[PDB]
């Protein structure tokens, strides 16, 4: 029998090498053999346990082999997956090998707002045709933004749940704190005055006029109640650049409602202003739902 | 929360709970992995209760195993849950495989029970009975030679 | 390789071969033998060869007197050997065994669709039809190539049944297939007699009006131009049906498809399914932006309040939706000032 | 194969070899003392003398210790050990743990063991020292060897999955993924888990990779296990094309190049080879005397009378065509004779399974059928087991 690093097959021998590690995405064939026998090592991405094997077992979703015959792979890192590719090739959309179209993977994909002032389901739109997590021929790559791995060997990035959220870096993250760091395993709350209600997101939404959050990784902003209004006129979203997928301009809401001062008062729920009323009647308080 | 079956965590104060190995299972919430029971088996790295080795195999530990082996050819285990101690034969144990007896026989690898030898026919009416010549052995010979 | 009849053979056709020859060392000329799986006729009279170079020579089996007409259905053998003497002890040099698959002709097999394929998404408008015009047929297996591309294969058996009751049409339905290249592609639908092996009984394509075409509903350009946005519910607003616009990017062979018009109203239906410009159901999709109808442009007043989703859409044979585009207009009676 | 890890227990094996090996009808095997000084100088805090085996000797005997006491990892140690009779390989292992990163020159010696005593240098020249490559100590990585966790409970989407069913693989899309095939695309704002559905060719029963089939196997798409090809036919799996573009739907990993489709891929063996299991991998060619026909789960000897060789020229030659075996295996398996040709007048041939003994240089000697002649005073007719 073949020694358990390798393989013998009557239909083909040799291996094939990780496309993703190349400059023209193209796998390069070698024909490495044990010496003390004529098997074949196994190819990067796959494993060979056991002595008498014909096949060369893929690894599975979460591990990895990157080197040639292996008798087992190991387990991907927190803050690393297994996907097929590097992240910058996870992300890319723009080709370098024309007849390839290689450095181009349109594996990652996300909802928001865009330079046409206008929502975009899906940024990245098509069929998705590299979705592969078993034969990892190379080095883990780090994780999307929006997800996050904390245990060794997971096989699938998991999502941010609704009131965190995960940048794509730390310089490029949008409000987190000056001693937090971000490295793909820890899902970060929302700072007050931001809220965020979805899976996977990159970054917190910013509440809305007539609105607050007081409290922190909220997944609904709360409303302004009769007699209080919350005006703030430079919170905004952050726009998705769409060539490089990173949203920059957020600014935070409110964090507590403003009561309406002496002589105004409010009755409706969500506003942003205080209504004087008229003769007859006064309010001598603030935050007064009807003089 | 607590761990999840086949999941422990030995440390205050952490965020993840670490996968049981193999041969050690564990139920909700529990500082450390359980060896299975003797007899028994469990595979994987993840599991929550280890299963028998059914009749006719062996588990290949006292204590920890982690796979069922079927019993040699000259062996029988009649007994679900067999496991081997390591002080006798390699494939004996207080309810493992048994060595067939004196003057039955058996050649498949996993059997629940040896069978006896039969009758060596030579023609009309005539039968020469067949025996053994060792403890555990797969064939029968003519008993008069 | 038999030249014959491009399809295969029936045991009503007749075949006709061409075989050529070439040595690269030698050059005299040898005796060529062409034999038959017929199992009735015999070798062909041993007829030499011209000279032998690198070349293959032309069709040796080129002559009228090299035909031959099949009897029963099956696969047949037909073989061809060279000898140099044209005596019975001549020694042997070489063979070749080609297999000849010849179909049966009383069972008559279609493969009908429903709708456009679409790109790597599911299809499933396949559906086949049998038909014998004898009595009662043994149980039969039906597979399905998609095209005659490399690396595309043959799909796993289907059991179709039996087909008892003479020239009646007997339908089965194909599994969901998946086509991952746009264009134009020949599917093929086989049908045999036995699960593993057996013979194969007949094959179809579709005739070449009839060919599959792949369609990428990424590539159709709609256009739409609804009138005003948003209005309240006196405000009528207008479908421009010359200025709205259909096309294909891709090529301009795709299959025709029709439209409609949804105001997103409940008083008012759906248009019916029209066709472009000037377009009829033996045309194709055009590559050009062309306009949707010549008609007069089409207005209506919203009976309700809200954002309505004015759409457009391209509808195929099956109703599948395509394509559709979607103009939204937020309808509401805010500011009106009463004295 | 030369530089250990740091911080990081590492064990030095040494192999020793002994020319004349100690003889099985030995009393007692062979006795020897490896000392070994690792080159650090943590444990006892200062390096030895010169390099002698007056020094050498010196170093404690820590055969019996445990990974408890101090002396574990101790820089200068001495273990005994033993050559069995019969054998004449042996080995000594030393635990070792080095604690920095620097230069380090480890020093082996061997003695021969008396009882309880060391002897002279056992490499019986005066006193030699086994000087190691000198190294450098790494750091040491820290990825660990195993299958794949299952997540632990977290809030998903609805539609996110964390485990596939059997015959299907968890892939990472935004698109409508219903029964393991792709019905719409762009099913989701961001990408989630998804099942799709095994190729043709593999199979699986953890749901986290399509394992393609071993040999002499087959399967259909979905298929949770491979199946075999029955005796007499092996399994040739299908040649693949590689995708063109990156901007087009795989079948399976960049690695795997053949598949084994549905049961079309078990092929017969050619007339000549024979193949009994239930799960064959290649054809055997008959053994020498023996005919068998397409199927061929078995063989069948030439009877009395007739010889294994090639019949081209008799009423049914049983060689495979060149449909059989160029169209179907390629170059592999090659056409073999297997007929049974009949004795020629006044020779006879009493053994069944017998064949024309061939030869590969035909100009010095010539192949040879094995037909006995006839003894003076008996004749034969043709094909026949004995004279008259
Ligand atoms: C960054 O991106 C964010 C993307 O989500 C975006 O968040 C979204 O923001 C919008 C607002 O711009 C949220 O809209 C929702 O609208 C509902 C209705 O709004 C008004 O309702 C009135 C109904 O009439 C009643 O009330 C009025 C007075 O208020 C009274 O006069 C009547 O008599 C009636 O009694 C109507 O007149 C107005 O015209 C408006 O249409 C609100 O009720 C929503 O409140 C929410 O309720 C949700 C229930 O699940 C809850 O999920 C939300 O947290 C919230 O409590 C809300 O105002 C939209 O919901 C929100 N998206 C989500 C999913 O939260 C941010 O706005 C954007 N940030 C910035 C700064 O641009
Ligand atoms: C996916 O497709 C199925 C059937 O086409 C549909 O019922 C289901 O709702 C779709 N799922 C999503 C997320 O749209």
């Amino acid at each position: 029998k073949c020694p358990p690093g390798t393989y013998r097959n009557t239909w083909f021998s040799g291996q094939l090498g990780s496309p993703f590690i190349t400059a023209d995405g193209v796998p390069v064939a070698t024909t490495l053999t044990e010496l003390g026998s004529g098997c074949s090592q196994c190819p990067p991405g796959t494993y060979a346990p056991t002595f008498g094997m014909s096949v060369c077992l893929p690894c599975p979703a979460g591990t990895f082999a990157s080197a040639p015959g292996a008798t087992a792979c190991q387990q991907c890192k927190p803050g690393t997956n297994s996907l097929m590719g590097d992240r910058t090739q996870q992300m890319a959309l723009v080709v370098t090998n024309a007849a390839n179209d290689f450095p181009a993977l349109r594996a990652y994909t996300i909802s928001g707002m865009v330079a046409g002032p206008a929502y975009a389901k899906p940024i990245v739109t098509g069929p998705d045709t590299n979705f592969f997590m078993a034969g990892k021929s190379e080095t883990c790559s780090t994780n999307l933004p929006g997800y996050y791995t904390d245990v060794d060997g997971l096989p699938i990035q998991l999502p941010c749940k609704p009131g965190t959220f995960m940048p794509f870096d730390t310089a490029t993250a949008n409000l987190l704190d000056t001693g937090l760091t971000v490295d793909g395993t820890q899902c970060y709350t929302c700072q007050t005055g931001t809220f965020n209600d979805e899976f996977s997101q990159p970054v917190c939404k910013a509440c809305w006029s007539g609105s607050f959050a007081s409290k922190r990784g909220l997944p609904t902003c709360e409303i302004a109640q009769p007699g209080t209004f919350t005006n703030v006129a430079a919170a905004a979203n952050a726009t998705f650049n769409t060539a490089t997928l990173i949203p920059t301009g957020l600014v935070k809401g409110a964090q507590a409602p403003t009561p309406c001062g002496m002589g105004y008062f409010q009755s409706s729920a969500e506003t942003t202003t205080c209504t004087a009323c008229a003769v007859g009647t006064y309010a001598d308080q603030a935050g007064l739902a009807a003089c | 929360k607590p761990c999840q079956p086949g999941r422990y965590q030995n440390s205050i104060g952490q965020r993840v709970c670490k996968p049981c190995d193999m041969g050690t299972y564990s139920r909700y919430g529990g500082e450390l992995c359980t060896k299975c029971p003797a007899g028994t088996v469990a595979s994987k790295t993840g599991s929550s209760q280890c299963t028998p080795c059914a009749a006719g195999f062996y588990a290949n530990a006292p204590d920890s195993a982690t796979s069922c082996r079927a019993c040699p050819r000259g062996y029988y285990g009649p007994y679900s849950g067999a496991y081997a101690d390591n002080l006798g034969d390699e494939f004996e144990g207080p309810r493992g495989c048994y060595k067939c007896p004196y003057d039955f026989f058996a050649d498949r690898p996993g059997v629940r029970q040896c069978t006896a030898c039969p009758p060596l026919d030579l023609g009309g009416g005539n039968l020469v009975e067949q025996c053994t010549e060792d403890l555990g052995s797969q064939r029968c010979k003519p008993c008069s030679l | 390789d038999k030249l014959g009849p491009t399809v295969n053979p029936t045991t009503s056709d007749a075949v006709t071969f061409t075989a050529t020859v070439a040595s690269p060392d030698s050059t005299t000329a040898v005796f060529f033998t062409l034999d038959y799986g017929d199992g009735v006729t015999a070798e062909t009279t041993r007829t030499t060869t011209g000279a032998l170079s690198t070349t293959p020579t032309a069709n040796l089996v080129s002559a009228g007197t090299y035909t031959v007409t099949y009897a029963s259905i099956g696969t047949k053998f037909v073989t061809l050997r060279l000898y140099d003497s044209a005596v019975a002890p001549g020694v042997l040099l070489a063979s070749k065994t080609v297999p000849i698959y010849v179909e049966d002709s009383t069972l008559t097999a279609t493969l009908l669709q429903s709708g456009v394929p679409r790109l790597n998404l599911a299809f499933s408008g396949f559906k086949g039809r049998v038909s014998s015009s004898t009595a009662n047929r043994a149980d039969m297996w039906a597979t399905i190539q998609l095209d005659t591309a490399p690396g595309v294969f043959e799909s796993s058996r289907i059991f179709i049944g039996i087909a008892p009751t003479a020239s009646t049409n007997y339908d089965f339905v194909i599994p969901d297939q998946v086509y991952n290249l746009e264009g134009a592609k020949t599917t093929v639908l086989r049908i045999y007699d036995a699960p593993v092996g057996g013979t194969l009984l007949r094959t179809f394509t579709p005739a070449a009006a009839n060919a599959v075409y792949v369609v990428d509903p990424s590539k159709y350009v709609l256009t739409l131009t609804v009138g005003p946005t948003s209005v309240t519910t006196a405000d009528q607003v207008t479908f421009t049906q010359t200025t709205t616009e259909v096309s294909y990017s891709a090529s301009a062979t795709s299959p025709i498809l029709q439209w409609r018009f949804n105001w997103d109203d409940p008083s008012v239906v759906e248009t019916p399914l029209a066709y472009p410009d000037a377009l009829t159901a033996a045309s194709n999709f055009p590559t050009t932006a062309t306009a949707v109808s010549s008609a007069a442009a089409s207005t209506f007043r919203y009976t309700s309040t809200g954002s309505k989703n004015a759409r457009l859409r391209l509808y195929d044979g099956a109703n599948n939706v395509i394509a559709e585009k979607i103009v939204v207009i937020t309808v509401s009676n805010a500011g009106y000032t009463l004295a | 194969p030369t530089t250990p890890y740091t911080n990081i227990p590492t064990y030095f094996t040494f192999t020793l070899l002994r020319d004349p090996p100690v003889p099985p009808s030995a009393s007692s095997g062979v006795q020897f003392a490896c000392a070994l000084y690792t080159g650090q100088n943590v444990n006892p805090a200062s390096a030895p003398s010169a390099i002698t085996d007056a020094v050498y000797k010196t170093f404690t005997d820590v055969t019996t210790a445990v990974a408890t006491d101090a002396n574990y990892f101790a820089d200068q140690q001495l273990r005994v050990v033993t050559m069995a009779p019969g054998t004449g390989r042996v080995s000594c292992t030393f635990p070792t743990l080095y604690a920095a990163a620097g230069p380090f020159s480890p020093k082996f010696f061997v003695f021969e063991y008396a009882s309880s005593t060391v002897g002279a240098n056992a490499l019986a020249v005066a006193d030699t020292v086994t000087s190691l490559t000198s190294f450098t100590t790494q750091a040491a990585p820290t990825f660990i060897t195993g299958p794949t966790n299952v997540p632990q409970r977290v809030p998903l989407p609805k539609g996110f999955r964390t485990t596939c069913f059997d015959g299907y693989e968890l892939i990472f899309s935004n698109d409508n993924y219903t029964n393991g095939v792709r019905v719409a695309v762009d099913a989701y704002p961001y990408p989630v888990g998804q099942c799709r559905k095994c190729p043709g060719g593999t199979a699986t029963m953890d749901g986290y990779r399509c394992i393609p089939c071993p040999s002499g196997y087959w399967s259909n798409e979905g298929a949770r296990e491979c199946t075999a090809c029955p005796a007499g036919t092996i399994a040739k799996p299908a040649a693949l094309t590689a995708r063109a573009k990156y901007s087009i739907d795989p079948t399976t990993y960049h690695f795997v190049t053949h598949l084994a489709m549905g049961p079309e891929s078990c092929k017969k063996c050619p007339k000549g080879y024979f193949q009994p299991n239930i799960a064959g991998t290649v054809c055997l060619p008959c053994p020498s005397g023996f005919v068998s026909t397409s199927g061929a789960t078995g063989c069948t000897a030439c009877s009395e009378g007739t010889y294994h060789t090639d019949g081209v020229g008799t009423t049914t030659p049983g060689e495979a065509t060149s449909l059989d075996t160029t169209d179907t295996f390629g170059s592999i398996y090659p056409i073999i004779p297997n007929t049974c040709r009949q004795c020629p007048a006044n020779t006879y041939l009493p053994l069944r399974g017998q064949a024309a003994i061939a030869s590969m240089n035909l100009a010095a000697v010539s192949s040879a059928t094995p037909c006995r002649p006839c003894e003076d005073g008996t004749w034969s007719k043709a094909g026949a087991a004995g004279c008259q």
